[PDB]
């Protein structure tokens, strides 16, 4: 099978700079009509791919013109010029000229930009939960940058480490920023034994923590 | 316009068969090639096979050579998929896509995730995250619903049935006991909540359902 190489695996790019996406393929794949049938995709974050480029260096209808293909033989390229934040995502190249059709490695366009702090909004089970024996507590973090940063929990002033699980948002489309949950489920049971519920969220762009804390009054 | 209504969810028994299928619309069928793509989560993207529907001619990826059987339907412009002795490598998004002239995939379906396991199909509950009485908002407040207790993938979450979409952050599920949580939370300016309404919808097509909830204070 013809195996499409590329690199880099993944690609930080400040807005308005230049990325440079290589794709090497195994062997030649130029068909035996002459043409070579190498293209270029795009996938969003949970969308389909897109396609970008075909034989090569050819733009695919409504494609911006700051995207461009080059290459022969077995060694390609994809530019993209004057990076915007939504070319964020997944870029593949493909070759459709020996079965089976290949698809490269994938490349990660990832935006790099100014540090960002979090908002922090804490929210306490909702009393529709109740009823199904587990309570929620959810941490949120909004908008922030980088995507690394440390969530702590604390129960009445004791810190605690079972029972909490983390979710991250991909990159915005449009700030560029992350966002997370930290949420700690509980039973009902142990939920309703204590009084202060405290997430502290520590990032690298203060030394100071963010503390948002409630209690069931 | 060009167009792949998918089957959307799917959940299977290891060992099972299932069937997918890809209702084409906005070009004439029989002209064109369609073809299937595999994505396993987090993974890249791997060609299965084609069918042209015009004489039913089919080729294959050899790796699916017992695994996939394409076919077609002229009448109803539909393409299938059926994927026999199903096993967790088999969990995956498939996608149908068309392939025109001089070039591929110009427009792909929305993906059919397949799940594979013995476990049965659950829809959500699902959750208001609103602030605490005594909580001080500056100028925006925070607000979400709680997908909690599902399966199989996915859930999709809507605000104001679209009509929302500036400031919603939906985080990566999570897995806990053979069950998926996610949530869903939207920003809007402190002035106009509760005020103004503000709906979550969310989707869960392995069990068909959307849930529509008004999310108000506590």
């Amino acid at each position: 099978e013809v195996l499409m190489t590329q690199t880099p695996l993944s690609l930080p790019v400040n807005l308005g700079d230049q990325a440079s996406i290589s794709c090497r393929s195994s062997q030649t794949i130029v068909y035996s009509n002459g043409n070579t049938y190498l293209e270029w995709y795009l996938q969003k974050p949970g969308q389909s791919p897109k396609l970008l480029i075909y034989k090569v260096s050819n733009r695919f209808s409504g494609v911006p013109d700051r995207f461009s293909g080059s290459g022969s033989g077995t060694d390609f390229t994809l530019k993209i010029s004057r990076v915007e934040a939504d070319d964020l995502g997944v870029y593949y190249c493909f070759q459709g000229s020996h079965v089976p059709f290949t698809f490269g490695s994938g490349t990660k366009l990832e935006i790099k930009r100014a540090d960002a702090a979090p908002t922090v909004s804490i929210f306490p089970p909702s009393s529709e939960q109740l009823t199904s024996g587990g309570a929620s507590v959810v941490c949120f973090l909004n908008n922030f940058y980088p995507k690394d940063i440390n969530v702590k929990w604390k129960i009445d002033g004791s810190e605690r480490q079972n029972g909490v699980l983390n979710g991250w948002t991909d990159q915005d489309s449009k700030d560029s920023t992350y966002s997370m949950s930290s949420t700690l489920t509980l039973t009902k049971d142990e939920y309703e034994r204590h009084n202060s519920y405290t997430c502290e969220a520590t990032h690298k762009t203060s030394t100071s923590p963010i503390v948002k804390s409630f209690n069931r009054n | 316009a060009v167009q792949f209504l998918e089957s959307g969810a799917e959940l299977a028994k290891p060992g099972a068969s299932v069937k997918m299928s890809c209702k084409a619309s906005g070009y004439t069928f029989t002209t064109y090639w369609m073809h299937w793509v595999k994505q396993r989560p987090g993974q890249g993207l791997e060609w299965i096979g084609f069918i042209s529907p015009n004489t039913d001619y089919t080729e294959y990826n050899q790796k699916f050579r017992d695994k996939a059987t394409l076919t077609a339907d002229k009448s109803s412009t539909t393409a299938y998929m059926q994927l026999s002795s199903l096993t967790s490598e088999d969990s995956a998004v498939y996608y149908c896509a068309r392939s025109f002239i001089g070039y591929n995939f110009d427009f792909w379906g929305q993906g059919t995730t397949l799940t594979v396991s013995s476990a049965t199909t659950t829809a959500p509950s699902v959750y208001p995250l609103v602030p605490g009485c005594s909580d001080t908002s500056g100028s925006s407040v925070t607000l979400g619903c709680l997908v909690k207790g599902y399966f199989p993938e996915p859930v999709t979450v809507k605000w104001n049935y679209g009509a929302l979409s500036s400031g919603v952050r939906t985080v990566s599920s999570v897995l806990q006991s053979g069950f998926y949580s996610l949530s869903s939370l939207v920003t809007v300016p402190s002035s106009t909540w509760p005020s103004q309404t503000v709906i979550c919808n969310v989707a869960h097509p392995a069990s068909k359902t959307e849930l529509i909830k008004r999310i108000e204070p506590r």
